[PDB]
């Protein structure tokens, strides 16, 4: 880790990120509100 | 879905299980799938009688 090292012996950070695709999901996933009015509402899907 | 449905009653009664109506109501989800194919008690009683 040295400043005069060119880039083929520069630091470069690897940071693996792997989405499985089991059986159980997470919720890895929003408006305002109306009062009285006729509306389209998606509330809570 | 591991769903535990709970629900404590502290009715009066000379036997178990006594007559009387209570709805199981859920109180804790687990979305985490696993294959439960046995079961037993953790019953760390200590102080029992
Ligand atoms: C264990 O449970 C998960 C969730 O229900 C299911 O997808 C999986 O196939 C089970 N494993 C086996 C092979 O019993």
């Amino acid at each position: 880790f040295r400043p005069t090292y060119g880039v083929g012996h520069q630091p470069y950070r690897v940071v693996v990120l792997s989405f499985e695709l089991l059986h159980a999901p997470a919720t890895v996933c929003s408006t305002n509100l109306v009062k009285n009015k006729c509306v389209n509402f998606n509330f809570n899907g | 879905y591991f769903k535990i449905y709970s629900k404590h009653t502290p009715i009066n009664l000379g036997r178990d299980l006594p007559q009387g109506f209570s709805a199981l109501e859920p109180l804790v989800d687990l979305p985490i799938g696993i294959n439960i194919t046995r079961f037993q008690t953790l019953l760390a009683l200590h102080r029992s009688y």
